[PDB]
């Protein structure tokens, strides 16, 4: 059964939304009092947690993946460099821009990945599929509507994230095909190589002064900080496997569209389990986003039969 | 992105009282923790209190049972009621606000600091 599920399109999609829901729940509802402004060092800790998680499973003879290779780490380096490139540019994008404006631009990259898969991987973008891309941007625009230099750097660091996010999936999906990598080989290399880069970025681009260190690691609460630093990285194990799983089987476009649809369950949860407003500009954002997913799904059915 | 303005500091006799305030501004939906710090002259920052959206309050032993941090979601303000102020409580009190945002590879945190209100007890 481990093989039929491995080459399953719907299952990789469902497991990706579950792992994204689980990771967002942990970092937003389970860890609500957590404060940590050393971003790259905490993300480097996450990659350490995923490395020891699957490295111990393989050492227990449960799972299995390829041995580390010098000539194959040198060929995965561009993908690991791009993965940290999205991390750095998005952190710098959110220091001047908000989350609603970040999602507007992130839903404008699916139109760029969809048209990059056509050029590089061959194919076509149908009109039904295109109209679903504009219906995810519409839902973002509706949701959003409900210093001059600073806002120039907001869109500069946001267009660079658009290019790094699009290049990441297109280059990565190509490289899982000349290497015949499985979902554990991709997870192993995506994390092993990203540890040194994220640690080096945390050295130069983050504050390691005596006052910021004691503000991030208080001496009177060390078990709480270490525990929250590991629960924050144990929830990313599922999304690290299911991101590479989804990209391999379905597409870079489908993986990106599913990622955009992964933020609608969170929005609906706020409107029911929390106090979030139920105004027209927040209900019609969820309904329009659902129509975008249901139009993309039928669009691929027609494309499958065309 | 997020701006904090503090008001309430001043000179109070020993054993007196003081209430500090800290109004947030900007994007106030991603803020999860907001607290108070003090920097005695010649020393580094110390924690005075901490509150989160959910009312979980963290204090310091030296001020436990005296200071009371509270929040007001109507105007996004945090107060700090400082009773029985001994002279060792003189410092510059600063506000904090943590912005946490979650995306497809992990969370991100941004700390915003207020302006600082000088509190002198004598």
């Amino acid at each position: 059964l481990a093989t039929r599920i491995s080459n399953s399109g719907p299952i990789s999609i469902a497991a990706y939304c579950l792992s994204s829901i689980l990771m967002t729940v942990t970092n937003k509802y389970v860890l609500s009092g957590f404060s940590f402004n050393l971003n790259f060092f905490l993300l480097a800790v996450q990659s350490i947690v995923c490395i020891v998680t699957i490295g111990s499973l393989k050492s227990l003879n449960i799972i299995t993946y390829r041995q580390f290779n010098k000539d194959e780490a040198k060929k995965w380096s561009p993908i690991a460099f791009l993965l940290v490139a999205m991390i750095y540019t998005s952190s710098k994008a959110l220091q001047y821009l908000s989350i609603p404006v970040y999602t507007i631009f992130k839903n404008l990259t699916i139109i760029l990945i969809a048209y990059g898969e056509v050029i590089w991987f061959g194919g076509k973008v149908t009109t039904m599929a295109l109209s679903s891309f504009l219906l995810m941007v519409l839902s973002s625009v509706i949701a959003y509507y409900g210093d001059a230099f600073a806002l120039y750097l907001g869109y500069f660091w946001m267009l660079t994230n658009c290019f790094a996010s699009a290049a990441f999936v297109l280059i990565m999906r190509k490289r899982i095909k000349l290497t015949n990598f499985k979902d554990f080989d991709t997870m192993y290399y995506n994390n092993l190589l990203s540890i040194p880069i994220l640690l080096i970025c945390s050295f130069i681009f983050e504050d390691w002064s005596s006052a910021n260190v004691s503000l991030n690691f208080p001496a009177d609460n060390r078990v709480t900080t270490i525990t929250a630093m590991i629960l924050s990285g144990a929830s990313s194990v599922g999304i690290s496997y299911c991101s590479a799983w989804c990209v391999r089987v379905t597409s870079s476009t489908t993986y990106s569209m599913v990622g955009a649809l992964n933020k609608l369950p969170i929005a609906l949860s706020g409107l029911i389990f929390f106090e979030a407003a139920v105004n027209f500009w927040s209900v019609s954002s969820i309904f329009v986003g659902f129509g975008a997913g249901l139009v993309y799904a039928v669009a691929k059915q027609k494309q499958q039969k065309e | 992105q997020v701006q904090l303005v503090e008001s309430g500091g001043g000179l109070v006799q020993p054993g007196g009282s003081l209430r500090l305030s800290c109004a947030a501004s900007g994007s106030i939906s991603e803020i999860n923790v907001m607290g108070w710090y003090r920097q005695a002259p010649g020393k580094q920052r110390e924690l005075v209190a901490r509150i989160t959206t959910g009312g979980s309050t963290n204090y310091a032993d030296s001020v436990k049972g005296r200071f009371t941090i509270s929040r007001d979601n109507a105007k996004n303000t945090v107060y700090l009621q400082m009773n029985s102020l001994k002279p060792e409580d003189t410092a510059v009190y600063m506000c904090n606000a943590h912005r946490r945002v979650v995306m497809e590879w992990g969370p991100l945190g941004y700390d915003y600091w207020g302006q600082g209100t000088q509190v002198t007890v004598s």
